[PDB]
DNA sequence: GCATCAGAGCCCTAAA
DNA sequence: TATAATGGGAGTCTGATGC
RNA sequence: GGGG
């Protein structure tokens, strides 16, 4: 077949095909099944062994792969591969720490502080440590993985207009911004069904987003506004150091009725 | 503004706790802005770094997850399995909590499979559709390297 | 700063010396009628001007500032009574 | 441990296309689309749903969401009962299934082949406003478009057609995130017009132009007065953060005092004025002063006119607005008297 | 051993 | 909305504690 | 950058 109507390779009469001189060949570990009658699975569909492939249930599947229908060839390809669930992200560990059982880890924790070589000890009483700490609190180890990210009251991360008709504002919504617009194209691209190439750039992307936030510079570059090497002040810049809320404004603070002058 | 809604249909203090029907903002005393907080929904979660990269990690303790692994799930350079599907790699099955590099995680997802270029005009010594072993002899100078199916790309002559 | 007609600062080390006077009242009014309790600062003047004398002080604002700030990192700050009971600081004006 | 070099060596695990693959793929991919129009009237569904359908089996059970305009919610059920009728289907019909999952299957890999093509358009685009990913995020958001939109049979290599929507797309990001203050597109580019026209202006005249050297240049339509309003409206916040000075103390936002919450005078003046407010209205009478608090409102905001005033006064209406004036008037005679509004009066 | 992290005095002025 | 275009640019000394 |  071809662009224009001319050009076409259209059989003369009678004959066999033969195919010759390909670009490349490309080698697939697959198994071949050829169907004369219709075919029941589509195109991406996982199999296992057994499965039911074409013709009323004649010819079925002997390895476990992912469905590849050729409908030149006549043939439903099996490529071996597995249906497994591997994943990257947060959402790995949230699910992971979520299938967590708390007691049951306690247990077995406890029956390994009963072993010799001190060292196997000390680990797992740092665990049992963390354990414990859930345990009595009652909270859910998944809490430390985000779903709902809060924001912050806006007096508190102000836009005020100085004295000149000026704005200034809070670093706190440039962090907000960035994690927003990343959220948002996150949500864009899934809807329109993105590789997985893309989808992982963003999400990886919306991590570093909400590190920066919560806390900027900890784990890689510091995020900082265009044309200026000033880190943002993150939520744990704010609370901590000298300059931070408890130091600053908790522990001591600027009086009204007070004076100063040379004695 | 104190019990003052945004467009200015409700201005004063009669009404406490009425939100305006034209633009939806509750007459009550402005400091509410220093109080009240809004959240974000993320699309997929994100984890806290607090419990991440304060040392010894929270959350690689609990899970027996090193610094190094769990970096590596959560910045997406390495996969961790929740369900094998009875999946092997390199003879040995995968279990549970495993890691698998990119290569790794396609071999066992996607299959494994390798594209040679015939030199252009040169024609195969091997027919489509025809099972083939690693070494093989696919063209004068094309040797396959792994067994599986030959396939066909682009005959230029029919 | 003078030319912005700020208060001086009373500092970690200053507060530390109230404590060593055990000056209770002169250091509470140093974190709260003389800075950020708001509702505190507005009263005790009024009083001042009226002849009363001052009276106790509320939260001071940067304690609320805190809290929400701790919030804002995922955090659930909560003042509590002897019963164990939540205090609300923010006199119901952040809950729905 | 760097995110552009893990994403440049990701992109490179995807080999780049040959001339006959490229044309294979968008070739299926156009092909897809119309079959998912014709597999829509034989079934009577919607060519959306179905593509998504289409398209949640080929990605796998990993990506499964509602899509905004959908009839359906997009869960396991729904994906399972629409499949099902696609999949019942006679063998003519049902060859359309295949050839849109074919299609669906060759669009993700002409993408994934091309993000190499993004990366070296938005290097180019860097120092902006958006960091380096930002632009290759939005970047890849057009080749998807491109993909989309191809038309093979026009004989132009991908690349071409690609360029055009990837460099819109980016730019359309620059100019939508880039401002605290956001801006509409379009006075964006009046902006980056007026810089590009000052820069030219500067370079023939060896100095800054003035408002009116700047409103010459610009055509039609511009006085000085206009230059002038827009860079007003081109000014960018500045951080609250900013440190004064190199040390680490002293920041912009603690020289900036806080207009919005009254001062402990000002506390005290409002409720000194209503208190003499209330203990002036009460002195003549409770009542004619009852009549009166019901003009203004103390903290109602209880003005409108002569409609209105029809209802509980205690009178019927054109008196109210004498003993309003009799009100004014009793009040201004004791006032003289008791002359301790007048400081209220700054 | 070696790396990674978080510490490193107080108040005040003026300049930005 | 159409020649083709396909991998980035850049910079002190302490003590305590977990690999 | 100065003052104690
Ligand atoms: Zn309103």
């Amino acid at each position: 077949a071809a662009i224009d109507p001319e050009e076409e390779v259209i059989a003369e009469a009678e004959g066999v095909v033969h195919l010759h001189e390909p670009a490349s060949i490309l080698v697939v570990k697959a198994r071949v099944y050829p169907f004369e009658d219709d075919v029941e699975v589509s195109t991406g569909d996982r199999v296992a062994p057994g499965d039911v492939l074409a013709d009323g249930g004649k010819v079925k599947s002997d390895v476990y792969g992912r469905v590849e229908v050729d409908l030149v060839r006549n043939v439903v390809r099996v490529v071996e591969s597995y249906d497994i669930d591997a994943r990257m992200g947060a959402e790995a560990i949230q699910q992971l720490l979520k299938e967590l059982d708390l007691e049951a880890l306690e247990k077995e924790l406890l029956e390994e502080m009963k072993h010799p070589s001190r060292a196997r000890r000390a680990k797992a009483r740092k665990r049992l440590e963390v354990v414990r700490a859930f345990l009595d609190s009652g909270n859910r180890p998944e809490w430390m993985i985000l779903e709902a990210v809060p924001v912050l009251p806006p007096d508190l991360r102000p836009m005020v207009q100085v004295d000149g008709g000026r704005f200034a504002t809070s670093d706190l919504n440039d962090l907000y911004r960035r994690l927003i617009n990343r959220n948002n194209r996150l949500k864009k691209l899934l809807a329109q069904g993105a590789p997985e190439i893309i989808i992982r750039n963003e999400k990886r992307m919306l991590q570093e987003a909400v590190d920066a936030l919560l806390d900027n510079g900890r784990r890689g570059a510091p995020v900082t506004n265009p044309g200026s090497d000033r880190p943002l002040r993150s939520l744990t810049d704010i609370l901590s150091g000298k300059q931070g809320r408890f130091r600053q404004n908790l522990l001591g603070k600027r009086v009204d009725y007070s004076g100063r002058s040379v004695i | 503004k104190d019990y003052e809604c945004a467009c200015g249909k409700y201005k004063r203090q009669r009404f406490e706790g009425k939100v305006c029907e034209r633009c939806g903002v509750e007459v009550t005393k402005s400091i509410v802005r220093r109080y009240r907080m809004g959240h974000i929904e993320l699309a997929t979660p994100a984890a806290h770094i607090w419990f991440v990269k304060d040392v010894p990690s929270k959350i690689g303790t609990l899970l027996d997850l090193s610094a190094t692994e769990l970096e590596q799930v959560l910045y997406f350079s390495k996969y961790i399995v929740l369900d094998p599907k009875g999946a092997i790699l390199n003879g040995v099955p995968v279990e549970k909590r495993q890691l698998l590099t990119d290569e790794e995680y396609r071999e066992l997802r996607y299959g494994k499979q390798e594209t040679y270029p015939l030199p252009p005009g040169v024609d195969a010594l091997v027919k489509d559709g025809e099972e083939v072993v690693k070494g093989q002899e696919l063209a004068p100078g094309v040797v396959s390297r792994l067994d599986g199916v030959a396939l066909y790309r682009f005959p230029r002559r029919v | 700063g003078k030319a912005q007609f700020g208060g001086q600062r009373f500092g970690e080390m200053e507060v530390w010396a109230l404590e060593a006077y055990g000056a209770a009242h002169t250091l509470q009014e140093m974190l709260t009628l003389k800075s950020d309790d708001i509702e505190g600062r507005n009263a005790a003047y009024e009083a001042i001007i009226k002849g009363e004398d001052v009276p106790e002080p509320s939260v001071p604002e940067s304690f609320r500032v805190l809290v929400k700030e701790l919030q804002a990192l995922a955090l659930d700050v909560q003042t509590l009574d002897e019963k164990d009971n939540p205090v609300d600081i923010f006199e119901g004006l952040a809950s729905k | 441990s760097d995110p552009v070099r893990q994403y440049l060596h990701e992109i490179g695990q995807v080999p780049l296309l040959t001339l006959e693959e490229e044309v294979e793929l968008a070739r299926k991919v156009e092909e897809g689309m119309e079959a998912i129009k014709k597999l829509s009237e034989i079934t009577g569904l919607d060519p959306d749903l179905i593509r998504e359908v289409v398209r949640a089996k080929i990605l796998g059970s990993a990506r499964v969401r509602h899509i905004p305009g959908l009839k359906e919610t997009l869960d396991p059920k729904t994906v399972e009962e629409i499949d099902q009728k696609l999949k019942s289907l006679p063998k003519e019909h049902k060859r359309y299934l295949h050839i849109a999952r074919e299609g669906e299957a060759a669009r993700q890999h002409l993408i994934e082949a091309n993000l190499r093509l993004v990366v070296s358009i938005a290097k180019k685009y860097t120092g902006r406003g958006l960091s380096f990913l930002d632009l290759i995020q939005e970047g890849n958001q057009g080749l998807i478009r491109a993909v989309e939109k191809f038309e093979y049979k026009r004989r132009f290599k991908f690349s071409t057609y690609a360029t055009w929507w990837i460099r819109q797309a980016i730019n359309r990001a620059i100019a939508d995130q880039a401002r605290t203050i956001r801006i509409p597109v379009h006075m964006v580019e009046t902006i980056n017009k007026l810089s590009r026209t000052a820069r030219q202006l500067q370079q023939e005249l060896g100095r800054e132009p003035t408002y009116e050297e700047i409103a010459e240049a610009m055509g039609p339509g511009w006085d000085a007065k206009r230059v002038e309003e827009t860079l007003k409206i081109a000014q960018e916040p500045v951080s609250l953060e900013t440190p004064i000075g190199d040390e680490k103390d002293s920041f912009y936002g603690d020289f900036i005092p806080d207009e919005h919450l009254p001062s402990p005078v000002d506390a005290a003046t409002q409720s000194l004025l209503s208190e003499e407010l209330e203990k002036a209205l009460s002195k003549l009478s409770e009542r004619e002063a009852m009549v009166l608090k019901l003009r203004k409102g103390l903290i109602d905001g209880r003005e409108h006119t002569l409609e209105e005033v029809g209802a509980f006064f205690g009178v019927t209406r054109e008196r109210i607005r004498q003993i309003e004036n009799k009100a004014l008037r009793k009040l201004k005679y004791h006032e003289s008297r008791t002359r301790k509004l007048r400081d209220f009066l700054d």
